[PDB]
C-alpha cells in the first residue's frame, strides 16, 4: 500500500489483503474476502467516539455504595 | 499593652472551615476551559 499510493500511475492495486491460511499478500477483492463498508465505517467513528470521552476523563470520584 | 484577651479560641474553626471548604475548589479547577478535563463518577 505504501508504494500503491504512490501513483494513486501505473495499474493502482490496493485491495491486497492478507492471506493467513497460506501466508502471503494477495488481492482480497478476487480472492472473495468482502465486508460491507457500512461496518468499518461505523466501527471507525464509534471506537473513537468512545477513546476520546475516556480521553477526557481525568478524575474518578467512586461514590460508596449501600 | 494591657487590654482585652479574648479568653475563646475556636479562631481554627474558621481556618479550618475555610481549607477542608477551599479543598473542594481544587478538585475542580482542572476543569475550567477549552483545556479543562471532564470527571468520572
Ligand atoms: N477560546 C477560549 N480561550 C480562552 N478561554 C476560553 C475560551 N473559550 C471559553 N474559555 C473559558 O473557559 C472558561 C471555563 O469554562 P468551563 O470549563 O466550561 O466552566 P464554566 O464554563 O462552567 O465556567 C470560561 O470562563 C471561559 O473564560
Amino acid at each position: 500500500h505504501a508504494a500503491s499510493q504512490m501513483a494513486k500511475k501505473r495499474r493502482s492495486y490496493r485491495n491486497y489483503g492478507l492471506d493467513l491460511i497460506r501466508g502471503k499478500i494477495v488481492d482480497e477483492i478476487h480472492a472473495g474476502v468482502l465486508e460491507p463498508t457500512i461496518s468499518k465505517v461505523k466501527s471507525l467513528k464509534s471506537a473513537l467516539e468512545a477513546c476520546v470521552a475516556i480521553l477526557r476523563i481525568d478524575t474518578m470520584i467512586t461514590v460508596d455504595p449501600e | 499593652n494591657a487590654t482585652f484577651k479574648n479568653k475563646e479560641k475556636p479562631q481554627e474553626v474558621r481556618k479550618a472551615n475555610i481549607i477542608a471548604a477551599r479543598s473542594v475548589a481544587d478538585a475542580i479547577r482542572t476543569s475550567l476551559g477549552p483545556k479543562g478535563m471532564d470527571k468520572m463518577i
